[PDB]
């Protein structure tokens, strides 16, 4: 069903957690994205945000960005998009 | 339990639970200070259905880690300040599968909150 | 030092309000934003968050996606500041 | 006027204006510094009238400059911080000959004080 | 307890509000009052004032000019006496 | 200008004061009003009240109701018109 982690993040707001708190993401695209720049996660979001909340976008410009695959990256995805939906 | 329970609070103030049948809204204060509740407002969303606004006494205190449950007129609850208010001026808290409280201070404000989606 | 608007804004969630709910922001600057995608506050706060909260820098770009003078750049990253001191 | 206003300041905080009604009680910031208020008592005598004891949230402060006015219930005033505040649980201020309002801060302590004497 | 009437017209000062406001006072007896000549609402309480704030007489005065019953009268006697107590 | 005794009666508010507190009524003034009626001080400014708050009215009224002549109706309308400008 749903990752404990993405249950975890989805039940707060995200408040000033790191990326890799967010779901999917572990110590390799997190610390991939950090130094890319987004190393926070309401950064990320922001540009979720900014992504309009497209899926496709969204997904494929966190693997150009990280290297998540199609599993990671639409876990990210649906976890980012439910805590919209709960708290945005 | 089929109702994902969404929380979010800011202050000494938390929603402790929130009954599905709408019997029952329970808070505690959180913290470690007794917490000042004067003419504080809690406001309740079932869904779509119409918001449901109980006001706390001008003056009214949760002292810490103290359990404060406002039961509906239909809870059939004796209230018994400063621990149990029965709101009889409405039956239900209602029920929905987005049930959402917010509860407003003196100023007006929300700092505390819980919802619960249902699928 | 604030306006009625921008509290009401700042003293709630943002919610789906638009873009025009921002402090600052009439109908011109809010209908060219939404133009340029900003059709949503929460879209405007994501850009911020992208921004990583630069006051010049979300100022500079407000103006250059609206026209805003620096009052209304001052009033909208003054709102959205507060509003992530807030809830974020 | 006939009513006789006498200022005396030790800190950064003084009373600019006293309602001769008892609608509003207005204090002014004349340093050039923020000064924190938080939970600061307001005590407002009325001749031999009990004495109106009026708290602050426990976090406030006054920006440098600026006007914070506190209202009465009977007022009819929206309260908007930092700069609006309304006391419902108060009708009015009250009336008098001898007004006086005196600023307490956190500690109990006197640091400014306006009295309005009508002969 | 309190009607919602009652509770508007105490909440603030009668000032120059018509008899028909008064809480108890219907378009009839409204009507009936204004053409005998209690027009306002503040006549009608100089009135009750005059019957030195007695609940009796005053109702018994009512329902003699307009054809209140118990409940119309006690009603409009309460409405004046919570109107005296918070600013008369 | 006024006499003290219309400072006292003006500076507050009247609540249940005697008839014979009203500024230019004396004991003997007073006693004739409570014999006519008038047996307190608001009752004379409900009187006051249904009279439109008019000067030669009033004074003509005290005049034939208590012998008050035309210094103590001056006074007494002056007082009573003061205490509806303050209070009122």
């Amino acid at each position: 069903t749903t990752s404990q982690k993405h249950r975890d993040f989805v039940a707060e707001p995200m408040g000033e957690k790191p990326v890799g708190s967010l779901a999917g993401i572990g110590e390799v695209l997190g610390k991939k994205l950090e130094e890319r720049g987004f190393d926070k996660a309401y950064v990320v979001l922001g540009q979720f945000l900014v992504l309009k909340k497209d899926e496709d976008l969204f997904r494929e410009w966190l693997k150009d960005t990280c290297g998540a695959n199609a599993k990671q990256s639409r876990d990210c995805f649906g976890c980012l998009r439910e805590w919209c939906d709960a708290f945005l | 339990s089929s109702f994902s329970q969404h929380a979010r609070t800011s202050g000494r103030v938390a929603v402790e639970e929130v009954d599905e049948e709408g019997k029952f809204v329970r808070l505690r204060n959180k913290s470690n200070e007794d917490q000042s509740m004067g003419n504080w407002q809690i406001k309740r969303q079932n869904g779509d259905d119409p918001l449901l606004t109980y006001r706390f006494p001008p003056k009214f205190t949760l002292k810490a880690g103290q359990v404060v449950t406002i039961w509906a007129a239909g809870a059939g609850a004796t209230h018994s300040p400063p621990t149990d208010l029965v709101w009889k001026a409405q039956n239900t808290w209602g029920c929905g599968n987005s049930l959402r409280t917010a509860l407003i201070n003196s100023t007006g404000e929300e700092v505390a909150m819980r919802k619960l989606v249902r699928s």
